[PDB]
RNA sequence: GACGAGCUACCCAUGAGCAGUUUAAAAGAACCAACUCAUCUAUGUGGCAAAAUAGUGAGAAGACUUGUAGGUAGAGGUGAAAAGCCUAACGAGCCUGGUGAUAGCUGGUUGUCCGAGAAAGAAUUUUAGUUCAACCUUAAAAAUACCCCAAAAACCCUAAAUUCCAAUGUAUUUUUAAGAGAUAGUCUAAAAAGGUACAGCUUUUUAGAAACGGAUACAACCUUGACUAGAGAGUAAAUCUUAAUACU
RNA sequence: UUUACCAAAAACAUCACCUCUAGCAUUACUAGUAUUAGAGGCAAUGCCUGCCCAGUGACAAGUUUAACGGCCGCGGUACUGACCGUGCAAAGGUAGCAUAAUCACUUGUUCUCCAAAUAAGGACUUGUAUGAAUGGCCACACGAGGGUUUUACUGUCUCUU
RNA sequence: ACUAUUCCAAAAGUUCUUAACAUGGACUAGCAAUUUCGGUUGGGGUGACCUCGGAGUACAAAAAACCCUCCGAGUGAUUUUAAUCUAGACAAACCAGUCAAAAUAAUCACUUAUUGAUCCAAAAUUUUGAUCAACGGAACAAGUUACCCUAGGGAUAACAGCGCAAUCCUGUUCUAGAGUUCCUAUCGACAAUAGGGUUUACGACCUCGAUGUUGGAUCAGGACACCCAAAUGGUGCAGCCGCUAUUAAAGGUUCGUUUGUUCAACGAUUAAAGUCCUACGUGAUCUGAG
């Protein structure tokens, strides 16, 4: 009996998208965040979005996950319009990350005593 | 519809790029580059 | 195996036919 | 690389047989012996015999049978082609070398007693095999390891639950140096697919198991984890029960 | 004539008929010389042997089938189709024979044969997968070949002694 | 290689030739050599597929199978030519893949997929080369074997057993309907619920250091879902035949023509000429037509 199954290629590994870090990690400048292929957090402060939309820590810290109010860039039109239409109370709200910064920015030293 | 691979020349010196064509040829290939050499962005001339 | 789902009504495990017998009305 | 045509295939020499009967006849004619074959049946099957015996059959002056002696030799010979025959196994002889050929394939692998102990993620002329990872064993160095409350992880609907972490209960875990085996699993509960909402069915994911005690019997279900002695004790799972009536 | 030791046949050979290839001397052929000698095909005899050089060959572009091999549609019309149209081919399967030692249907149809026959023989017959030297068709004479009937005979068997 | 062919050199001579030997390099054939004939697979063959990405399966960190269910890619379209060098990271068997601060001076097409490792080749100053698509890629190999051979496997088929019961097979439950009227004498659509384990399948669980496989012969053991004989209910049963249903397995259940045939047709009869199972009973009893 012919037994042709007419369906290719369902067969692709997982991309391992997800959530790297956690609520309250600590973190070295350079760490990835999490990595997704749409935009499920976007990055809060001090956190850099690469162009394959990862989430990567700008400085040494923990990091904290937010809930916040969104406001579109005016030079990106679909969510330019997708804040016009809203009925006139509502706001939008997304999931930011975001790092807490540990050490200091610096110190000052005694180098002479001329 | 064919895709040609082109080698273009710097005005100075050794320094040669390497880039991709179209069949149709929609905009021929004259580029502004950068030489190492004399650290310069230059003009590129589409060569073989 | 037999799928959650079946007509011939499914022999329960012993551990939980003891159960059934257990809570009984 | 030797040795084999004393069997058999075909030739070359040199010899030898063929009675009777019928027909003008030695005419690949009749009939029927010797002689040659091997049709058909039954015996026989470690036989009388590594192919026979008894009956019964075909041919029987011819492409006939048969004796002695030569010849052709295996990448070959010979063949009225059956891929026949060439010394009791010929789709390619036998022997001695190469030769302890080579077998991811079977089959075997020898004293005692103790420690610790494994179930399949990748690639592969790969799926009967290897080589990496993960687990693991033997040494070493260290620091935290499991457990883990808030807090936290998405946008329409979306259960059991995960991930991640202090405290806390414990002693485990990571690295470094050496190593292998293993990588052909079964069923039971749960979530699903495929099939017939079928399999002692197949395909993944999460758990369990493989008692000398129970389910009589029993691999996977249930009770228990472990040593050596006692003509002591307490317990565990478990022994199998349940039923059904009138209309005036 | 053959599978010594599971197959003697319808297989092979063979008289006959045809294709090719050869113009010549010391060891074969051959002490031969084209009416001869080598490679082969197909199998006497009788009647026959249709059309096809486009492919692959082979020969010395062209030529060849008694070389390898091939030898049709689709619809319209007097239930049928002599006719008709158009397409493709190198040609379009003819003479025969036919349910067959011929894919299947399939135990084709019908007659004869028996009390009864999927057997046997005779016919019809598109065999859509027969068919003419990979030979087609009839016929003597011959088979330890296969099948069918009859006579006769009997322990095959009724059914054993 | 050889046997022949044709040619060019060589060799001899002529001013272009080849008598027989005979070497170098070609050519064109015959005879002939050497080596292979990928893999997944609900046995193998035929069919289909082999890398890469989106969904589902896989519901909320990751991962996750099938010859699972569905859609895609082996590139286009532009302009703005999208640079060096180095922290830390994701991912990961490995190989390949990914982000990226500081320091110097590409976009749209669901966007995610648009791609091939070494070696070896060509190139210039530096780099380009594959339906290597069997897509981790052998520099280049197909058919057959019933003439077959070895090593293995019940890790895997054919026979038989077992599992399951789709199909098949016996019951009942429901009355629309047939039955002129009348559902249930005799039946009965659409449907419900139990069973049986012979069929064709489906699984691959025992056997491949052999469980010898169709039909007959002989001899039968068993079931009862009775074909006869024996008791009975109902009838659209006057009687004769009948048609249905209940109870009953001690005993029976023919001889022929054609087929290897079970089946089936047909002749002749019988009280009847049952349906089955037993390794489709029975080959260390027989027969091999198949
Ligand atoms: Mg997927
Ligand atoms: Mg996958
Ligand atoms: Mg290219
Ligand atoms: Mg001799
Ligand atoms: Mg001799
Ligand atoms: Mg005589
Ligand atoms: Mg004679
Ligand atoms: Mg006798
Ligand atoms: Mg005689
Ligand atoms: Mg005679
Ligand atoms: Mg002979
Ligand atoms: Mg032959
Ligand atoms: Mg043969
Ligand atoms: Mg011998
Ligand atoms: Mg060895
Ligand atoms: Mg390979
Ligand atoms: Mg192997
Ligand atoms: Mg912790
Ligand atoms: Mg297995
Ligand atoms: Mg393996
Ligand atoms: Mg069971
Ligand atoms: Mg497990
Ligand atoms: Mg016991
Ligand atoms: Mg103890
Ligand atoms: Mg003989
Ligand atoms: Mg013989
Ligand atoms: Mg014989
Ligand atoms: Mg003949
Ligand atoms: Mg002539
Ligand atoms: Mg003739
Ligand atoms: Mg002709
Ligand atoms: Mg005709
Ligand atoms: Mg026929
Ligand atoms: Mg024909
Ligand atoms: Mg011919
Ligand atoms: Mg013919
Ligand atoms: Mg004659
Ligand atoms: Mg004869
Ligand atoms: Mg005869
Ligand atoms: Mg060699
Ligand atoms: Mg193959
Ligand atoms: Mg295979
Ligand atoms: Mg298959
Ligand atoms: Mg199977
Ligand atoms: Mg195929
Ligand atoms: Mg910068
Ligand atoms: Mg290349
Ligand atoms: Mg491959
Ligand atoms: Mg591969
Ligand atoms: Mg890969
Ligand atoms: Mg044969
Ligand atoms: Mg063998
Ligand atoms: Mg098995
Ligand atoms: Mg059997
Ligand atoms: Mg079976
Ligand atoms: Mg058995
Ligand atoms: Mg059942
Ligand atoms: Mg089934
Ligand atoms: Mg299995
Ligand atoms: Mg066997
Ligand atoms: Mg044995
Ligand atoms: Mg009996
Ligand atoms: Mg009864
Ligand atoms: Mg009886
Ligand atoms: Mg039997
Ligand atoms: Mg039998
Ligand atoms: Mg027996």
């Amino acid at each position: 009996t012919g037994g042709s199954s007419k369906n290719l290629g369902g067969k692709s590994p997982g991309k391992r998208f997800g959530i790297k870090k956690m609520e309250g990690h600590y973190v070295h400048a350079g760490n990835i965040l999490a990595t997704q292929r749409h935009f499920r957090w976007h990055p809060g402060a001090h956190v850099g979005l690469g162009k394959n939309k990862c989430l990567y820590a700008l400085e040494e810290g923990v990091v904290r996950y937010t809930k916040e109010v969104y406001v579109p860039n005016p030079s990106n039109s679909e969510a330019v319009d997708l804040v016009t239409r809203l009925p006139q109370g509502a706001v939008l709200y997304k999931t930011f990350v975001h790092v807490v910064p540990a050490k200091p920015e610096g110190t000052f030293k005694l180098v002479a005593m001329l | 519809s064919k895709t040609i691979l082109v080698k273009m020349m710097s005005q100075a010196g050794t320094g040669f790029s390497f880039n991709t064509k179209r069949s149709r040829l929609r905009e021929k290939l004259t580029l502004l580059h950068y030489d190492p050499v004399v650290k310069k962005k230059v003009l590129f001339v589409e060569q073989k | 195996g037999s799928k959650a789902v079946t007509r011939h009504r499914r022999v329960m495990h012993f551990e939980r036919q003891k159960l059934m017998a257990v809570t009984e009305y």
